[PDB]
């Protein structure tokens, strides 16, 4: 085998809103139908067992419906620590199996980032490579532009960008942009500029330090 | 308290054969079936098979009869799973559950998970160093660790041995190039706050045996 399809796998959906994630069966399951969540961490939660049975510790905005094919998990008013991936499972037949997920992408209200640049460690240097990090820290929506500039030469291809998942208490976003130079690339240059452009700021924020 | 204890991230060559354990505690062992899970890159999930503890019986997906071997020891309420002649496809999360009965049968409690990495490439320890600024007097101060040069995933990062949470930004791991992984941890403190403690990361590499604390300088003093 029984197919359980997710077609929705991204679901945006705004704090207080009422939110439902669908699952279909390819055939009939008879309400064998169990909603787990599964947080950022990739821990494991029973969120609704048999189509419609809480389980005991699951808050009351969590419900289930649906029979035959079709089953639905509806959060009645979504909360900030509902930032997870929602899958369903039947056990109507052997194999047991799994819907593809839903992710919820939380909508909050936009806020910018707080940007901090760090040069590298003596101790990484001594070693041969220099990494530059510049942090963007509590932003919403994710879009950001990084753009880093050495010595006001604007830099390509040397930076990779990692993101955190939605915070479970503020649903914003953090992100690091790390600039990857040899230790003598490193010493050629003195101005080392990040440059931060996102819906909150009303002008590109930039943080810098002189080697 | 019910708790399901899984074993330590594994890295494991092509054609080795790998044990994951779950320790079970805060029930009765025998009284419950076990059920183990696949989770993927694609973070899909697959029912691999189930014990009954108390009699050793088990139930495999056809995809994993080949693949797998569920055991317990009843004496110190832990549950197997035994995965053979691993290829890449094997690279996965690992949970096992337990099976509740309300015939209502779902998997009211999970374990935390077992990373397994499938590759020839040797294990690396991180390498860890101090993120902080050339210098302060804002709203809010930052400082961090760079996890560098790391096979496999995963890394473990704490603050001040767990004391220190609040503000914390641990990154996903991204694949450089060399084919090694890097993070970095940061947090942030009001400014007025910064100077009522001192900032340590411990960073935990299990597959490489690496334990490493990095005191972040605060550079407080001026002569």
């Amino acid at each position: 085998d029984i197919q359980m399809t997710q077609t929705t796998s991204s679901l945006s959906a705004s704090l207080g809103d009422r939110v439902t994630i669908t699952c279909s069966a390819s055939q009939g399951i008879n309400n064998y139908l169990n909603w787990y969540q599964q947080k950022p961490d990739g821990t494991v939660k029973l969120l609704i067992y048999y189509t419609s049975s809480l389980h005991s510790g699951v808050p009351s905005r969590f419900s289930g419906s649906g029979s035959g094919t079709d089953y639905s998990l509806t959060i009645s008013n979504l909360e900030p620590e509902d930032i997870a991936t929602y899958y369903c499972q039947q056990y109507s037949n052997l194999p047991y199996t799994f819907g593809g997920g839903t992710k919820l992408e939380i909508k909050r209200t936009v806020a910018a980032p707080s940007v901090f640049i760090f040069p590298p460690s003596d101790e990484q240097l001594k070693s041969g490579t220099a990494s530059v990090v510049c942090l963007l820290n509590n932003f919403y929506p994710r879009e950001a532009k990084v753009q880093w500039k050495v010595d006001n030469a604007l830099q390509s291809g040397n930076s990779q960008e990692s993101v955190t998942e939605q915070d479970s208490k503020d649903s914003t976003y953090s992100l690091s942009s790390t600039l990857t130079l040899s230790k003598a690339d490193y010493e050629k240059h003195k101005v080392y500029a990040c440059e931060v452009t996102h819906q909150g700021l009303s002008s590109p924020v930039t943080k810098s330090f002189n080697r | 308290e019910v708790q399901l204890q899984q074993s330590g991230p594994d890295l494991v060559k092509p054609g080795a054969s790998v044990k994951i354990s779950c320790k079970t505690s805060g029930y009765t062992f025998t009284e419950y079936i076990m059920h183990w899970v696949k989770q993927s890159h694609g973070k899909s999930l697959e029912w691999i098979g189930g014990i009954i503890p108390n009699n050793g019986g088990t139930s495999y997906n056809q995809k994993f009869k080949d693949k797998a071997t569920m055991t317990v020891d009843k004496s110190s309420s832990t549950g197997y799973m035994e995965l053979r002649s691993l290829t890449s496809e094997d690279s996965a999360v690992y949970y096992c559950t337990r099976r509740e009965v309300y015939n209502y049968y779902a998997l009211d409690y999970w374990g935390q998970g077992t990373l397994v990495t499938v590759s020839s490439a040797s294990t690396k320890g991180p390498s860890v160093f101090p993120l902080a600024p050339c210098s302060r007097s804002e709203s809010t101060a930052a400082l961090g660790c760079l996890v560098k040069d790391y096979f496999p995933e995963p890394v473990t990062v704490s603050w001040n041995s767990g004391a220190l949470t609040s503000g914390v930004h641990t990154f996903p791991a991204v694949l450089q190039s060399s084919g090694l992984y890097s993070l970095s941890s940061v947090v942030t403190v009001p400014s007025s706050n910064f100077g009522t403690q001192t900032y340590t990361c411990n960073v935990d590499h299990k597959p490489s045996n690496t334990k490493v604390d990095k005191t972040v300088e605060r550079k407080c003093c001026v002569e």
